[PDB]
RNA sequence: AUU
């Protein structure tokens, strides 16, 4: 459609998740094409700049003093321009945490460097986001298989730290994709694929968990999922556009004041998944954070 | 003893100077954020404060320490760029590592001195 | 994936 240029992205539409599709090449008319960024702006501020004009068109909880952690932040020039962006995004005072597996500096709290399964923490999150993606991807040797590594750790990562009414933003590609991670998508009270209009040339989408319920609202076959997402891929051409980067007076994530309360899995009723849904609500303790890293050490 | 230490002071801010000096490449990749540029124009803030005058950069990417991964010379090490934006003026937004290394802001009214902080200076 |  001409009016997908005018927004920071494209959602994939209801209809492709009710598809039952064979898994097929993405084929992509731009594959490869570069987008034409405003002047000294990184691909990654870009990036970041429209996931989060996109997050600000749903329904996140933000309470006072929100958790946030980045996954795979770092980049091949040392810096952490995701992590820039979102700090310039969340409410002042916003913990924000960030890791990846190589060094680099950020403007995050704190920051983890090694490989996220050797990350620790005993707290909730009210956000996560991943940019990982593993660099052996690129090297297809076993045809379009569910991928593990990191995909295992994020997985059960939003089943043990994610707050209920938490959400998340984890990106894959047409190979960087994991079946459990489709699956746990139906946990949330929404979910969708989201491609940056500065990225409409890659297969890349942030799949986004919005409202996490702790349970099933929806069983979701992973293998099918990815096969309807790259339907959509190969049939609506997505054009590049960076029309949405000129304008930034509404950036900020609004500050909710988001109640938060701690509640035992045998007091969650009907009436709290309702207001979890909403995003009205996030349940966790308010305790200190404490994060830690794993250190191998060898004689 | 740790004076026989720090009397060897390693002056990373000097060194960088003479670099520059030298015709050396300024460092690169320092993050600029997209804003409004109707910011108030001071010099390290919590969010983009960019003026018309100026651009906006995630502040760690922007400090030498930080960047060359040695100890910050500020009371207690701490850094005053890093998890905030550093405003540069628009004529040296090519270089704001040297930018924040050679000047410094005003306690007062938080502008760079030079460059925004008018408290050294009629008809009402 | 780090245009
Ligand atoms: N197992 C793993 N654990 C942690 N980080 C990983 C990982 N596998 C890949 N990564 C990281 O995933 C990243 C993909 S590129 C990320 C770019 C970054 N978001 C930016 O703002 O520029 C790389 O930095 C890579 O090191
Ligand atoms: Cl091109
Ligand atoms: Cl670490
Ligand atoms: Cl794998
Ligand atoms: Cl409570
Ligand atoms: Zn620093
Ligand atoms: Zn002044």
């Amino acid at each position: 459609a001409s009016s997908q240029a005018w927004q920071p992205g494209v959602a994939m539409p209801n209809l492709y998740k009710m598809q039952r599709m064979l898994l097929e090449k993405c084929d992509l008319q731009n594959y490869g094409d570069s987008a034409t960024l405003p002047k000294g702006i990184m691909m990654n501020v870009a990036k970041y700049t429209q996931l989060c004009q996109y997050l600000n068109t749903l329904t996140l909880a933000v309470p006072y003093n929100m958790r946030v952690i980045h996954f795979g932040a770092g980049s091949d020039k040392g810096v952490a321009p995701g992590t820039a962006v979102l700090r310039q995004w969340l409410p002042t005072g916003t913990l924000l945490v960030d890791s990846d597996l190589n060094d680099f500096v950020s403007d995050a709290d704190s920051t983890l460097i090694g490989d996220c399964a050797t990350v620790h923490t005993a707290n909730k999150w009210d956000l996560i986001i991943s940019d990982m993606y593993d660099p052996k991807t690129k090297n297809v040797t076993k045809e379009n298989d569910s991928k593990e590594g990191f995909f295992t750790y994020i997985c059960g990562f939003i089943q043990q730290k994610l707050a209920l009414g938490g959400s998340v933003a984890i990106k894959i590609t047409e190979h960087s994709w994991n079946a459990d991670l489709y699956k746990l998508m139906g946990h949330f009270a929404w979910w969708t694929a989201f491609v940056t209009n500065v990225n409409a040339s890659s297969s890349e989408a942030f799949l986004i968990g919005c409202n996490y319920l702790g349970k099933p609202r929806e069983q979701i076959d992973g293998y099918v999922m990815h096969a309807n997402y790259i339907f959509w891929r190969n049939t609506n051409p997505i054009q590049l556009s960076s029309y949405s980067l000129f304008d930034m007076s509404k950036f900020p994530l609004k500050l909710r004041g988001t109640a938060v309360m701690s509640l035992k899995e045998g007091q969650i009723n009907d009436m709290i998944l309702s207001l979890l849904s909403k995003g009205r609500l996030i349940i966790r303790e308010n305790n200190r954070v404490v994060i830690s890293s794993d250190v191998l050490v060898n004689n | 003893t740790v004076l026989s230490f720090c009397a060897f002071a390693v002056d990373a801010a000097k060194a960088y100077k003479d670099y520059l000096a030298s015709g050396g490449q300024p460092i690169t990749n320092c993050v600029k954020m997209l804003c409004t540029h109707t910011g108030t124009g001071q010099a390290i803030t919590v969010t983009p404060e960019a003026n018309m005058d100026q651009e906006s950069f995630g502040g760690a990417s922007c400090c030498l320490y930080c960047r060359c991964h040695i100890d910050h010379p500020n009371p207690k090490g701490f850094c005053d760029l890093k998890g905030k934006y550093v405003q540069i003026p628009t004529t040296c937004a090519n270089d704001p590592v040297g930018f924040t290394l050679k000047n410094t802001v005003c306690t007062v009214c938080g502008m760079w001195k030079g460059y925004g902080c008018s408290c050294d200076q009629m008809l009402q």
